[PDB]
């Protein structure tokens, strides 16, 4: 049955196509939950940001108020604030680098990902 | 006056409307996903600007 | 008009305004803040009118 033969290998053109496709969609999709994983940590990152900076707003603020009154003014008193706003600054910045290092490892997830996807598609084609 | 759209994503198989005073300008199918062409079409960017 | 403060988009136009009215029946927390496009950040400034 030269026929039959030909149709189950049809079938194995269908299951491999199929499958291929079905690989595709899978890991474009999971891409998809990366990609929204990563905007929400950012918008985390933004939040807690925020948090830093309104503390700010008070811990500067008291450094004014009482190097305000103290009736010294000059260099030193300045250095008082100028280290303090540098904390904060240097905080904000880590906040800012733990997001990059987030968004780099799920770069290296969805490439390796899709490379998996690339080497599978690949053996289903070589049958 | 105005107003803005943020777009912080695309998943595949869903559908976006913008309605805007009573109409729906903006309609978009993203494709289900089987080909790696709908790179584009998910992207934030490109969907954007479509 | 955005009720919460996380709700402003990351990014905006430079000039945009927004008010964040947080409870709606209250006048605790109505601020408004105004994106900056260079700095990429969200500058609580003087309300509109």
């Amino acid at each position: 049955g030269q026929n039959a033969q030909a149709k189950m290998i049809a079938a194995q053109t269908a299951a491999g196509r199929r499958q291929a496709m079905e690989i595709m969609r899978q890991t474009n999709i999971q891409n998809a939950d990366l990609s929204l994983q990563a905007r929400s940590k950012l918008e985390e990152a933004s939040a807690e940001l925020t948090s830093q900076n309104m503390q700010k707003v008070q811990a500067i603020g008291s450094i004014r108020a009482a190097i305000g009154e103290s009736m010294l003014e000059g260099s030193s008193m300045d250095r008082i604030k100028r280290v303090t706003e540098g904390q904060f600054i240097r905080e904000a910045n880590m906040v800012t680098e733990n997001y990059r290092r987030d968004y780099q490892a799920i770069f290296a997830q969805q490439l390796g990902g899709t490379q998996s996807a690339a080497s599978q598609i690949d053996e289903i084609y070589k049958s | 006056q105005d107003g803005l759209i943020n777009v912080r994503g695309g998943q595949y198989g869903r559908e976006l409307i913008v309605h805007i005073n009573g109409k729906d300008v903006a309609k978009y199918k993203i494709p289900d996903g089987s080909q790696p062409e709908h790179v584009n079409n998910t992207d934030a960017q490109w969907l954007a600007e479509e | 008009y955005a009720q919460s403060f996380s709700k402003l988009p990351p990014n905006a136009p430079n000039g945009y305004m927004v008010k964040i009215v947080g409870d709606a029946s209250k006048s605790a927390d109505q601020y408004y803040v105004r994106y900056d496009a260079e700095r990429k950040v969200w500058t609580e400034t003087l309300g509109w009118n």
